[PDB]
């Protein structure tokens, strides 16, 4: 999934082609501060999508709730559809 | 009133309306993207010391 986010950070337009002083002084001061904020934001997003040592601790938050859902009093592989079919077999047979 | 024929905009105001933002250095892109592609190298190379390929597709011994 981080690969699919990094693929759309690979499609980001190059803002370091507009770092010269030709684009500094032709441009509105507020739009230039916005452009520099947009470059700072891309550096934040790219520093945090390539922190791959954090995925191994992100995966430990999906693990306990899933393992407690499998630690069932009926069956590890039970679900709603099998329980519904067994409820018809229990209900539509006699008593 | 000689002072009222001088330009009322100070040299301070010129220096703060001309150099309004501290401009971006060109080496900032290099050092930032290098410090992040070092993490891309570390996790995803097959020669790094801390590769993720054994934490992701474990082994079959």
């Amino acid at each position: 999934l981080s690969n699919e986010r990094y693929q759309l950070l690979s499609q980001w337009p190059d803002f370091t082609t507009m770092y010269g002083k030709d684009f500094y002084y032709r441009a509105h001061p507020e739009d230039l501060k916005k452009f520099y904020d947009a470059a700072d934001e891309y550096y934040k997003l790219y520093e945090t999508v390539t922190e791959f040592d954090s995925l191994s601790a992100l995966a430990s938050q999906v693990v306990p709730n899933y393992a407690a859902r499998r630690r069932s009093t009926v069956h590890p592989a039970i679900g709603s559809t099998v329980a519904d079919g067994a409820f018809t077999n229990f209900l539509l047979s006699k008593q | 009133d000689r002072v009222l024929s001088l330009p009322a905009v100070s040299k301070n105001q010129v220096l703060e309306n001309v150099f309004h933002t501290a401009p971006k250095a060109p080496v900032e892109h290099l050092e930032k993207m290098v410090s992040a592609n070092s993490k891309v190298y570390d996790a995803l190379n097959l020669q790094s010391k801390r590769v993720l390929i054994w934490q992701v597709k474990p082994a079959l011994f």
